[PDB]
């Protein structure tokens, strides 16, 4: 169980991961999303271990955490990252990846590598191809393929990139039977459709139908009820903007007392979802200005070169839906043929490990 | 012998307005 | 075995009951229908028995029997009552008022031929009444049909009532564990929630893509008679596939029927149906037995005041898993592999045929079966 | 054995 | 014992 000051760093996390779930879902040339609370919580915790002044406070106000001690923002969110690390698959790196020229200073290293366990690599980005194969093949590694790739392309090359590399497996508490498999239409909008594997499940599962609102909302327990998927989606095919607008840390609250044990026909779409995100530019927009530009940057406790700038924050995320998991009145139909909101949440703290959205599914 | 195949599933959802 | 006057009646009991069925399903009053051809023709050979002159004559003629003679109906449908005793149980019984005293020659033919009972009843005591019938019904059918009317509106003249329960008993068994709870369309707006009995086997199978429709034959206990069932593909009134169903388009459906791999899901439980045959065999031409001045009954008791109220036609149908037991290894045949849906959660028609002779046993439509409304959280 | 599962539903009714 | 029930039908057409 979490100490006080991890507990309070995993409301700060979930809030910001609301924040930012919304800055992006706004982004039109963002479709489907794949946030881990917690990771992003600590890119910002990693700003404010390697950074001084306004860089730095920048990044303790981003994460709400202005009135906590430096140690204790890094010792708690240290814990948070420890504590989500148990019969559910996930996979987890961290890289600092800085200009040939630069090292990384000593104590630095040894601090992000203690509370982040963030590695640190030197690349010469003027080689694009070996410089993209190197961030790549660390990507796989991490997470033994399923992730293979993270850019096609670095735009910025005269800073650090930060690159966080993720595979997660939700491992249900109740497994859908592995036949129980079929090729259906994804209805990405009304005019178009996208072919798709689903899977079908028929359980008991907390469920809540809001007639007013034109949505359902459905609680899927993980191996060992430790954690649970909540599925957001509205009765028929629609824009994600209209519930985004509803998705409130209280409505959310509000929606979760009213679900209700009931029988519930799932279908889900089968298959990896592979989502690479470059968070820079958003978390710019909730605060952190200096961190990203080059002139106002101070990463001098990173390295000693005031130069240094923050280049990229790179969420690399691969989503696997798959039947695995434990063995085991008229139904519901929770048919997911259409665009949804999804956010994993540790039954326990109620901290977020994830928040996403699938509105563009693989396939033709 | 095994036993036998399972009750049809439940009828799909209405279509679009 | 029928005789060849049995057999001849057996067709004219089924042209009756497509006859009754067309006009019942004409009236917007009626949602379910539940008909037993054989019952229903031994109600005219009632009349045809009780009944003189034109009263009989009419009775004799919606019946389609005006060429054969008074024995051979009255020996005839007897026969086939008889050849009926799948779990089936009848009761018929004649309520008159209490000054009222039946003809001895009568309650000796109509206990012969129909196995008719006869009561003498109090019609101002009301619930007294209604208690009787009901408590009569109810013994019948050991209480599967507890209840025939809660109301009698005519209480000057004869009642006939009908109490029967009859329970399919398949070929090919149903797994007592494969039931489970669905919702019924009543129609695209009106969702009950209904226990569902599912099967996968091989079976009789027609999908008419041209008219939108399918049927099912269900072989009943050593393939002796079989349950047919129509449903339209969407769900729609009955009305469009009724305006089809004649004794010669089922004949040709039944020629297209090739056995395959079905999975069927039919609702489960008991399905309570009283008619009152009264105005439909009226309409059918019995206007004479119905009509208190014109009514000739003094064959029944001695009385011209004595007219046929009612005709009551109660009925427990039940949906139940039971039959006789099947090899296991049937499954394990690539037979059963990509069945067709038979899903009846929306209306639906159905008959029980003897597979010999082609006589109707049942004919009728579940429309509105017993549950709760719910509500279809997607319906828009 | 357990048997397989069932098959799949009959197809959804027509929107409004 | 009978296996589970099979997979939802596919959505329904267009009106």
């Amino acid at each position: 169980m979490l100490s006080p000051k991890a507990a309070t760093l995993a409301e700060r996390s979930a809030g910001l991961a609301f924040s930012l779930y919304q800055a992006m879902a706004k982004d039109q040339a963002v479709e489907n999303i794949l946030l881990s609370p917690v990771v992003v919580a600590s890119s910002l915790g990693l700003v404010s271990l390697g950074g001084k002044a306004t860089t730095a406070s920048q990044a303790k106000a981003v994460l709400s955490a202005e009135q906590l001690r430096d140690e204790e923002v890094h010792a708690g969110l240290g814990e948070l990252l420890r504590s989500l690390s148990r019969n559910v698959t996930w996979k987890l790196g961290s890289r600092l990846y800085g200009p040939s020229s630069v090292s990384f200073a000593e104590d630095f290293v040894r601090s992000s590598k203690q509370h982040y366990n963030c590695e640190h690599s030197k690349i010469n980005f003027r080689d694009k191809r070996s410089a993209l194969q190197s961030i790549n093949e660390w990507a796989a590694q991490t997470t033994d393929g399923k992730l293979p790739e993270v850019t096609k392309d670095v735009e910025r090359t005269d800073g650090a990139l930060l690159v966080n590399a993720m595979f997660f497996k939700p491992h249900w508490d109740e497994k859908f039977h592995h036949k129980m498999v079929d090729n259906r239409g994804f209805m990405v909008t009304r005019s178009y459709t996208v072919g798709v594997t689903m899977m079908h499940r028929t359980g008991l599962y907390n469920y809540y139908d809001d007639e007013k609102e034109k949505l359902q909302i459905v609680e899927m327990p993980l191996a060992h009820k430790l954690s649970s998927l909540i599925i957001l989606m509205p009765h028929h095919v629609e824009p994600l903007e209209r519930l985004e607008k509803l998705l409130t840390k209280e409505q959310l609250k509000i929606w979760m007392g009213k679900m209700q044990k009931k029988a519930v026909a799932i279908s889900l779409p089968k298959g990896v979802v592979e989502v690479t995100h470059d968070l820079q530019k958003h978390l710019a927009g909730l605060g952190l200005t200096e961190a990203i530009d080059k002139n106002k940057a101070d990463l001098s406790r990173m390295s000693g070169k005031k130069d240094l700038y923050l280049a990229s924050v790179f969420h690399a995320t691969a989503f696997e839906w798959d039947t695995e998991g434990n063995p085991f009145r008229s139904p519901k139909l929770f048919y997911a043929d259409h665009p949804f909101i999804f956010l994993v949440r540790d039954t326990q703290s109620g901290s977020l490990l994830f928040i996403g959205r699938l509105v563009r599914p693989k396939g033709d | 012998p095994p036993g036998p195949p399972g009750p049809t599933g439940p009828r799909g959802p209405p279509g679009p307005p």
